[PDB]
Order: C-alpha cells, then structure tokens, then sequence
C-alpha cells in the first residue's frame, strides 16, 4: 500500500555470528518494520542449517548481533 | 556465435526521440521472443515487455505503455526500441535479451545507454599522469590517465589497445557543471616503463573522438 | 502484478564460505500441470549485463559452475555458493516469468571479506599538456585497500582544501577483492603556480597515521 | 496453444 506521507528507508546492518567461528555480514533496507522483519526471516532460514538464533539489538535495533548455536 | 549487437549511446534533448537497434546473429532471429529491459543508474532491472518474432506482436508492461514502442525488420534479424517524448527520467540503459521457452533469457546485448538532457556535447581533455620528477625506487611503477570536461557519458578507456587489462583502475566519471571528469590508473613493473611503451586509449562515441596519449617520464 | 522480494540487500563474506540469498514472491510459481516454478537467478557484474545461473528454480544453467545452487517451490525460493570466489562479487536477482508481467527482485548485492590491506598511493601533479590550457588538477591515486571506508584530505602549502576536489571509488576488484579511489584537486594555472606544497593524506583503518604524499612544485 | 513464442509459465502445458 506504501505510504506517500510518513517514512523512513533505514538500513539495518547485521553480524552472522556462525558456531564455527565464521563471520558474515548482512543488510536490510526498508522501513524499520520490514528491514527488522528481513532480518528475522533470514535469521531463521539460515538457522534451519546452523542452528537455532538468538540477537543483540542496539542502535535502536540498527544493529543486530545473530548467533546460530550450530549443530 | 550468439549475439546481440546494439546500438552506441545516445544523448537526447528533454522532448525529443530516439531509436535503438539490436541486431541477432547466430542463430534463427524469428524463433525466439525479443524482450527489453531497462535499468536506470545504479538501480536494477525493469521488464519492459516484449515483441513476438514471427508475428511481429509487440506487447507492453503497464508502465511502458505510451512513449514505447517495438518494432522489427526480420529481412535484418534485428530489433527496435523507439522512445518518443523522451523525460529526464528515461535516462538509462536498455538490454534486449533472447527469452527461451523455459521462460528464462539466453542472451543479452551489452545494453544501450541513453542519456535525456539539455548539456552540450563535448570532447574530453585527456592528460598523461606521468610520476613527478622524482622518488627513487619503487619495484612497481604507476601510471595514470585522467579525462576531464566532457559530456555525456560515456568514455572507454583502455591501456595499449586492451593489452594491458591487469593493475588497472579505471573510476567511475563524476558529474560537474554538466561537465565529467574520470581517471585510470595502471601500476606496471618498472623495468617495462620507460622501456616499453604504455599508452592510455579513450573514446568517447558522443563526439566520436579516440585520443592515444601515450605517458612519457618527465 | 506478482512482486518479488529479495533479501539480504547485500551480503559480504570470506572466500570459500557458503552465501545464502533469499527471494520470495507474492503468489506461487508453480504451475500446476508442468510441475515447474517459472523462477531464475540472474548474475550481474558491474557494467556487464546480466546472465542467467538457474531457471525452474533450480536447474542450473549450462556452462554455470555446480557452485551455485537453487532451491524453492511456490512462493519460497533461495540461491546458493558453496565456494564463494571474488569472480561472483555482483549483484543477484531473482525473475519471476509465471504471469507477466516478468518482475524482478530489488537484488542482492555480494561482496568479499579479505584480509585488511593498506592503501598504495601516489600523487600526481598536472601535466604540462593541462598547465597550457590554463587549468591545474593534482590527481591523487588511493589503490587496493580494505576494507572500503577511506578519507582524503588535500593540503597546499599545509593548509587544507576543500574545493575543487572530485572523488571517485572503484568497485570490489574482480581479482584481490579490494577496492580503490581517485580524487582529483582542480585549480587555475595561476592559483597553481602561487603555492609551492601539494599533498593529499589518505586515513584507513589500517593505520592511526595519515599514509602521505607530496611533492613541491620547487623541485619539478 | 496456438502459439509458438510464449510468455508466462502460466500458460504452458505439458509438451506431452
């Protein structure tokens, strides 16, 4: 439907933390709701092979530190 | 082989028309539809419809219905893109691609680029970065070549005719006053410069002008 | 229209890592009686067009490296490199040709994560070519570092400038996956020949000092 | 079909 008054295109800059050790970085541009929602999803259609996630937000949640536990 | 050749790039004034080829070869042109596809700088592929090769039916996306239109001349297996009215916003490139009955595209044309605007043309200055009278000894050498004050884009560079694609850096043009300005770098091991010859090769189809500055110590 | 949406936005990792894409659509690809998703992925270079990798959502195309992988059925489709290489740093996109019109994903851009590499640079001063038409411009080369944040400050005299300079950054390189940046300081002859130091101070990450470069124009 | 050019999986049927 996408608004044409109020806002908003951020980026949510993200860290894939892997069990391994391994690193990757991710982004998601959008509105705050559909960037964090991006995120999430990806999160859990990654850990459907690493493992189930868990986050720390910060930046107001522009920020997000994934964790899979693997296995 | 396979190909689609299209057109040079065109600068049009705000209103006015331009017309793009993209010839096949290599194959038989009226077997497979020829679609088109946009993508406006640095923003990401736009399906703009498609045009039946045998039938000749053009068929358009909402979005382009209007100041586009498809045409053919089978006799020269090649097909046409005509944008009338032409906006600022119709800058872009446009691909031609063979579309397969598996639904996915074969082959593309190395896309046509067309610039709208009311800037004059004009040729590029092109000056040879040669080190500085100066800093002894450094294994690798570079070189550069930097373009200045033209218009529109684009500008092909290359170093001695293409032979010399390794170490090069070549940046993306910046916009000025309706005047670009790009620059290229080639690092070459020093016992091949000045030994050998490194020229700086630019084009700039607009004004149909190639300038071979070849970089010598100064 | 059927809308595709592709996420990440971009995606940076180590050479040899397996990268995951996503691309969902709004509706379901699958037609019924040819038990095919009309869905492809598509690879594109900088300044090159694209090329196509996989085609009913997972049948690799021709020539196209076992690499590369496509999974999905209905309205869930993913792409997938086993042994990322610097030669797949490109933007990815997923088409849907089940109804037309034929939509694209916004794409997914990927890029590679290397070791930390400072930036070599080298100032060049005008050439006289330029000094004739009355025109000086110092052009300054900061290439093949990592990763890609960079500044440039330009200094005449040791005294900072601000105008007249135009910057330009290159893409991933295609080979060891660092990038470069060109900026170029653009002055009359005459405020040119007034002044005696030019030098332009490049900072990275890989270094808390400046990497400099100068020359005075006494010395050319 | 009646078509030889065709756009859209949606339409296709099995070659058969």
């Amino acid at each position: 439907k996408t608004p044409e008054e109020p806002k908003e295109e951020v980026t949510i800059k993200v860290n894939l933390i892997f069990a391994d050790g391994k690193i990757q970085t991710a982004e998601f541009k959008g509105t705050f709701e559909e960037a964090t929602a991006e995120a999430y999803r990806y999160a859990d259609l990654l850990a459907k092979v690493n493992g189930e996630w868990t986050a720390d937000l910060e930046d107001g949640g522009n920020c997000m530190n994934i964790k899979f536990a693997g296995k | 082989q396979i190909q689609l050749v299209q057109s040079g790039p065109e600068l049009k004034k705000p209103g006015e028309t331009v017309k793009i080829s993209c010839k096949a070869s290599g194959y038989t042109f009226t077997d497979f539809s020829m679609h088109w596809v946009n993508q406006a700088p640095g923003k990401g592929l736009n399906w703009m419809g498609w045009v039946n090769t045998e039938t000749g039916e053009p068929t358009y996306a909402d979005d382009f219905k209007g100041r586009f239109a498809f045409s053919l001349e089978t006799s020269a297996s090649t097909a046409y893109l005509q944008i009338n009215s032409l906006k600022n916003e119709d800058t872009a490139t446009y691909f031609c691609a063979r579309f397969l009955l598996r639904q996915y595209f074969d082959v593309w044309g190395a896309g046509t680029t067309v610039t709208v605007s009311s800037a004059k043309t004009t040729p590029p200055s092109v000056y040879p970065l040669a080190p500085g009278s100066a800093a002894q000894t450094n294994s690798m050498v570079t070189l550069g070549c930097l373009v200045k004050g033209y218009f529109p884009e684009p500008v092909t560079v290359t170093w001695n005719s293409g032979s010399l694609s390794s170490g090069v850096h070549t940046f993306p043009a910046v916009l000025q006053s309706d005047l670009y300005t790009l620059s290229s770098s080639v690092t070459v091991p020093s016992s091949t410069w000045p030994s050998e010859t490194v020229t700086c090769n630019v084009a700039h189809p607009a004004s149909s002008t190639k300038v071979d500055k070849k970089i010598v110590p100064r | 229209d059927i809308v595709m949406s592709q996420s990440p936005s971009s995606l940076a990792v180590s050479a040899g890592e397996k990268v995951t894409m996503s691309c969902k659509s709004s509706q379901s690809l699958l037609n019924s009686r040819t038990r095919k998703n009309y869905l492809a992925w598509y690879q594109q270079k900088p300044g090159q067009s694209p090329k196509v990798l996989i085609y009913w959502a997972s049948t690799r195309e021709s020539g196209v490296p076992d690499r590369f992988t496509g999974r999905g059925s209905g309205t869930d489709f993913t792409l997938t490199i086993s042994s990322v290489q610097a030669e797949d740093q490109a933007v990815y996109y997923c088409k849907q040709a089940y109804i037309p019109p034929l939509t694209f994903g916004a794409g997914t851009k990927l890029e590679l994560k290397r070791a930390d590499a400072a930036p070599t640079v080298s100032i060049f001063p005008p050439s006289s070519e330029q000094l004739t038409s009355g025109g000086a411009s110092v052009v300054c080369f900061l290439n093949n570092f990592y990763p890609k944040d960079i500044n440039v400050k330009w200094k005449i005299d040791g005294s900072e400038r601000q105008n007249g300079v135009l910057n330009s950054w290159t893409d991933q390189d295609s080979k060891d996956s660092t990038y470069s940046m060109s900026s170029t300081l653009t002055l009359t002859k005459d405020e040119y020949e007034r002044h005696n130091s030019y030098t332009c101070e490049a900072t990275h990450k890989t270094s808390t000092s400046p990497i400099v470069k100068s020359f005075n124009r006494n010395e050319c | 079909p009646g078509g030889g050019q065709i756009v859209g999986g949606v339409y296709l049927l099995p070659r058969r």
